[PDB]
Parts: structure tokens; sequence; C-alpha cells
């Protein structure tokens, strides 16, 4: 390897002496075209050179390499000619980086891979989804999850990323493809996935419950007359399998994850990770099963009963999810599912939940069922929760007295007895005190919160409506 | 002034009551005449007056909903003293004004609203200090008075932030905007914490005060538990008294 970095050099010159020229459009500008031809050289030479991988770092630039490729990146929308092998190529750039990436610069690669997702089309959006999880997550939750301690991206910016893919998607194939991968590869998922239905966009609070009922089937109360039954949950494609010397390489999922890199290279002409399937994976599973991880099948009928069949549970509907890899194979490769003091901020979700249910209201039985489940009214709740908890719960019973003949609106006010008075006579039971220091007129700062309180106006009408409340309130029983 | 204001205030009550009276040219130049008086272009009206003054442009704005581009009402200005004196006088009061929140009126939509979002980061960035502060103070007040209706622009925005952090324009402006960030929690900060515990919460500082405003963001930040959703009328008065602190800071002869 002599003239290969010298010419990988040429081309980061050449990229550095268009970048300090100020990007005025002059023509010619190489097009995608003749920018994926171009290198479409580099990718067979880096397949030559990724032949020999098995630490074997050639001295190449990966990291003025990463900046020339964000930038790049950013020139996508500025190009017009030759999107899709544009595409192509900085994904096949990128994949042939990772096994000869540095680790202070790929704390930050998924999340600035999610970066470019709205400068995007959305037909490169089906490839974007078909590269991801096969390449780009993976081995940052394999080959960098190994040193914690450090913050790592998957704690702290997974709700980020998760954020995006909600926003500038509207597939329910990418929406399950990224939900079932982030779940199924770290734990821990569901707290930063209440904690972006709590503190996310208000435009982002039906699909991430939505997208989230595929693998959460359970929060819907029994007897569940349901008509929204919009966009039943077809799952994503069948990965289509790179390893062009097997034998099935049509139709069939993956299994498990072939990450050798020469065997991988110099045997599918495809970058490594290779996603090998149940009959693709057996061959060098003997040896070699210590890089062979399980990855799960696409399940358009995730059921809701409870997906482990010693079913022992009386509610048929199961709450709590662990996803260990153990044994989650005996259906077809099929997610499994399962049945303290982290209650108070799963309840304060619920109070964002509800703020904007003012105005296709299910979140409201979804909360019904939320708060009966598994939140638990006790002393540990501190008194300014509580009297949040009650005038939140207040314009919730005055907003569910409006809302008039709509069919959702027909179902909140049908699960409104029989559900939350058992809920309010523990209430009366338990903090009564506190209730009716918070029907005082202007109570203390930690009850007379949220909601229209920014007016530029007067505020006795507030307490107006707030005894027309309390009308609506007493014949509630 | 307060028979001014009054006489401004009648005008205002004839906008409210009759909407058919805004097509001749003279109501157009008593607009013109009190925003050109209320800017001055040292002595300033009282808050009477300049409530009047804005609540006509709240009222002709969303009245003649097709004629009058902003550019000319959040009028022109080369001078950058000139512009923050617009960023404090005409800007904010308009923000606090026209949100109401009341779901069956209408309000701005978005193409007015998203300038007004490019033209306060247009002021930040260049496309020296009081005019930053402003400026970040008219970001505040537009990021909690528009939640609603910016559903589709903060990837962009999130990045100008970024742009922010990277350049510590103003200094301490900066980490009371982003202590107010992770205090109150607005939807921003979700892609904002990880840049926070990732980069700026990881390279240390350097200078005394904006180390002991670091560990201030940290204790607060680090705290993982239960944040306050606060009554935001509070909110509403820290802008009222931080428009007060500059008022009397600018009318003070330096």
């Amino acid at each position: 390897m002599s003239t290969k970095a010298e010419q990988f050099a040429s081309k980061i010159r050449y990229l550095q002496e268009y970048h300090n020229r100020v990007l005025h459009n002059i023509y010619p500008v190489p097009s995608g075209t003749d920018i994926a031809n171009t290198l479409k050289y580099f990718s067979q030479t880096l397949l030559s050179i990724l032949s020999r991988t098995g630490s074997d770092y050639p001295s190449l630039d990966y990291q003025g390499l990463y900046v020339t490729l964000v930038t790049l990146l950013d020139l996508v929308p500025l190009l017009q000619h030759g999107q899709h092998d544009l595409g192509q190529s900085i994904f096949y750039t990128t994949t042939c980086l990772l096994p000869f990436l540095n680790d202070d610069i790929l704390s930050t690669l998924p999340y600035t891979m999610i970066s470019t997702l709205a400068t995007f089309p959305p037909f490169l959006h089906k490839d974007i989804i078909e590269y991801l999880s096969t390449s780009f997550l993976p081995m940052a939750i394999l080959g960098s999850s190994r040193r914690e301690g450090v913050p790592a991206h998957v704690n702290l910016s997974a709700s980020s990323m998760l954020m995006i893919a909600m926003q500038y998607t509207s597939n329910p194939v990418y929406h399950c493809q990224l939900l079932e991968c982030l779940m199924k590869y770290k734990q821990e998922v569901w707290k930063d996935l209440l904690y972006v239905i709590a503190y996310g966009p208000s435009q982002v609070k039906p699909p991430a419950v939505q997208m989230l009922f595929h693998y959460w089937p359970n929060l819907k109360p029994p007897g569940a007359i349901s008509e929204y039954r919009g966009l039943q949950y077809t799952a994503w494609n069948p990965i289509h399998c790179q390893h062009i010397e097997c034998h099935n390489a049509i139709n069939k999922p993956a299994v498990k994850m072939c990450i050798d890199p020469s065997l991988s290279v110099a045997l599918g002409d495809k970058p490594p990770p290779l996603y090998l399937c149940e009959e693709c994976s057996e061959r060098i599973a003997g040896d070699h099963s210590e890089w062979l991880i399980d990855v799960l099948l696409p399940q358009a009928e995730i059921s809701a009963i409870c997906q482990k069949k010693n079913c022992s549970s009386h509610v048929r509907r199961a709450v709590v999810t662990c996803f260990s890899a153990g044994c989650c194979g005996r259906h077809g490769n099929r997610p499994v599912r399962y049945c303290a003091e982290e209650l108070v901020c799963a309840v304060e979700a619920v109070i964002s939940l509800l703020k904007e249910a003012e105005f296709q209201r299910l979140l409201s039985q979804f909360g019904i069922w939320f708060l009966v489940s598994l939140c638990t009214p006790s002393e540990n709740t501190p008194t300014e929760s509580l009297a949040r908890l009650v005038a939140m719960v207040f314009q919730w019973f005055h907003s569910t007295a409006y809302m008039m003949d709509d069919e959702v609106g027909s179902l909140v006010e049908k699960l409104k007895p029989q559900f939350v008075t058992k809920w309010l006579k523990t209430v009366c039971d338990v903090r009564f005190d506190v209730m009716v220091m918070c029907l005082l007129p202007k109570p203390m700062e930690f009850a007379r919160v949220g909601g229209y309180w920014d007016k530029s106006c007067s505020t006795v009408t507030q307490l107006k409506e707030g005894l027309n409340r309390i009308l609506c309130l007493i014949p509630y029983n | 002034w307060e028979p001014a204001s009054n006489l401004i205030e009648g005008v205002c009550l004839t906008l409210q009551r009759q909407p058919i009276i805004s097509f001749l040219p003279h109501l157009r130049s008593l607009i013109n005449v009190c925003v050109n008086l209320v800017m001055g272009v040292y002595l300033s009206p009282p808050l009477p007056f300049s409530t009047a003054v804005v609540r006509l442009v709240a009222l002709q704005i969303q009245a003649l909903k097709e004629d009058f581009p902003l550019s000319h009402v959040i009028s022109p200005f080369t001078n950058q003293e000139r512009r923050e004196g617009m960023l404090l006088n005409l800007l904010i009061p308009f923000v606090l004004t026209v949100g109401s929140g009341s779901k069956d009126s209408p309000w701005l939509e978005q193409p007015e609203v998203q300038l007004l979002l490019q033209t306060v980061i247009n002021v930040l960035l260049p496309p020296a200090e009081s005019t930053s502060q402003a400026a970040y103070l008219a970001l505040k007040v537009i990021l909690v008075c528009f939640e609603r209706q910016l559903g589709s622009q903060w990837y962009w925005l999130s990045l100008q932030v970024k742009e922010m952090a990277l350049r510590k324009v103003g200094g301490l402006a900066l980490w009371d905007f982003l202590d107010f960030i992770v205090r109150t929690r607005i939807p921003i900060f979700v892609l904002l914490r990880p840049f926070i515990q990732c980069k700026l919460l990881a390279q240390p500082a350097e200078n005394h005060e904006e180390l002991s405003a670091r560990q201030h963001i940290a204790d607060q930040l680090e705290r993982r538990f239960i944040p306050r959703p606060l009554c935001k009328s509070s909110l509403i008065a820290e802008f009222n008294s931080e428009l007060k602190i500059l008022k009397e800071a600018v009318h003070s002869g330096s």
C-alpha cells in the first residue's frame, strides 16, 4: 500500500481546495454520477484493502474524512444529477471505514447519521433503513459499549435520534425497524422512550405511542372496544441477504451476524457485517460463534396476549418487557415479552400526556389504564407532585365534561365512571387535606401551575371558570 | 402621554369593534407615526402608550392578513443599536401581546413566525453584548410563546443553537439560556442535553465565573429527578422584570 494512501490524500486535498473555494457552484462541478463513478473505483480498491483485515490500520485519514463526508452530505441537497449512487457511495465509504475507525469520533457516529435524514428524499430513506440496522448502529452498540463509564450516546442521545425518526418519517416500516433494533440491542430504552413521550414535542405524541403499541400492545383497557385501527402494523420488508455465494439468499430473514472481516469481504462481495439467516449461519457457527449474536425476525403479528406460552398471569395483557437474547427463537425468531421507586416521573409523563388532550384523543384511555396499573399513591410522592396531580386531573374532568357527541368522546365518557372513581376514592382516603387545600381559589405555588395561565388579561374570569368546573365537579359523586 | 394613550386606545377600540374601518391610509399613517415615535427615529413614552401602540400593530397585522409585508413592519435598520431598540420596544412586546392561546381564535400563522425566527438568529449570528442578550430574550420569548405552531422547523434551529454554543457568543447569557433550557425542559433540550453532557459539560472552561456558572448548570443538570412544570405567568413576570432592568440600563447614560 504505497499509492493508495497517496491517492486518498490527493482526493482529500482536492476536496480541501474545493472547500477553501467558496461554494459559488460554478460549472464544472463533478456530478453525483461522476463522483460515485470515481468513488466506485475507490470502493473497489477499498474492497481489495479490506480483504486483509484479519487492528490492521493502513495510513489513511479517518478524521478529516468524517468532516469531508458530512460537508458532502450537506452538499447532497445542493445536487441535481445522480443522487442514488451518491448515497450508495457514501454508504460504502462509511461502512468501509467502520473496521478502521478511531474511538474518538465513533461515539458521535449514529446521531450524525440521523442528522441527515431530513436532507435526504424519502426514496433514499428506504436504502437508509435497509442499511442502518445492518451496519451503522450495531457496531456502535457492540464495539463502543464494552467501554462503559464514559457517557455513551445510547444512554443520552437515543431519545434525540428517535424523536427525529418519529418526526421526519411516516412509515411504520422505518419506525418499527429502529424501535426493535434499539430495544433489542440495548436495555433501558423504555425509560428514555417514556422520557421523549414526556418532554418531547406535541406532534410526536400520536406516533411515539402508536408505533410503541405494536411492541407495547397492553395499555388498552379490558373489554377493548377499539375504533382506532388505522394503519394496521404490517411489519417491514424481509431483508435481502448480501452473501451472493450462498444458496437461500432470497427471502428469509437473518438470525445471527457474521462480523469476521476477511471472510465476509472475500466471500460476500459486500462490506461487513454480513447478516446471516437460520440456514446461512450454521456453517461457521462451530468455531466463530462469539461473533454471531442473535438477531430477531420482523413480526407483523406481535400478540396482545403474552408471548411466552407457559402463561400464569391473570390478565392476558402483560406489562413489563425484558429483552435478553437467551431463548427468543422458539416461535420463528420472535421477540418474547414477559410479565418500584421510579414511578413518579412516569406519572409526570401522564401529566404531559393529558395536558395537550384539549383537541382522535385515545391517549386519555391510555393514561387511564396507565395510572391505575402500576402508579401507586403513597407518602413517597411529594406535596407538589400530588397538588399538580389533582389539579391536572381536575382539568381532565372538566375537559371530559366537554367533547360532546364524538366517538372517542363517547368512549372517554363511558370510561370516566368506574375507572377513575376508585382512584379518587383512594385519593379521598389518603390525601383529602391536600385536595381541599387545592380547592382554594388561589393556592400555593406548587398547585396552580400549567395550562392557560399565560394570559395578559384579568385572572378573575379564570376563577369564574374554576367555580364553573367545581359546579361541573359536584354531581360526579 | 396618558390622554394620548387614551386617544390611541380609542382608535384601538374602534379597530377592535369595527374591523371594516382599516382601509383608509390615514390609519396606516397613524400606525407608522406611532411606531416611529415609540422607536424615536432618549425620551421614551410610558407603558400604557407603548401597550396601545403594540396593540395597534397587533390589530393591523391580524386584520390586513394579506397585505403589509413584515420586512418593513419589522422595520429595516442598518444600524445595530436601532436593531436592538427594535428588539426591545417593538419585537418582544409584540410577542407577549400576540400570545393569547385560544384554539378557536386564530393568530399569526407559520411564514411570518419563521421570518421572526430567522430574524432573531440573524441578529444573533452574522450570516456587542446588550444587543446579544436582548436577542437571547427575543429567542426566549418566541420559544416559550409559540409552542404549538413551530412544529416543523426544530432541527435547523437546533443546529443554530449548536453554532451559538460553538462560538460562545455573549458568554454567560448562553449559560443562562441553557440553564432555562435544562430547567423548564422545552422539547429542544432532548436534542441539546446530549450536546451538553457530551461536548459542553465534558470540555471544561477556563474563567472562574464561567466555572461557577458551569458548576451551577451541572448541579441543575445532574439531578435527574422530576423538574418543576412552572405556572409560567411568573415567567411572564421575569420577562417584565428583565425588561425593566434593561429599560433602566439604557436610560442611565451608559
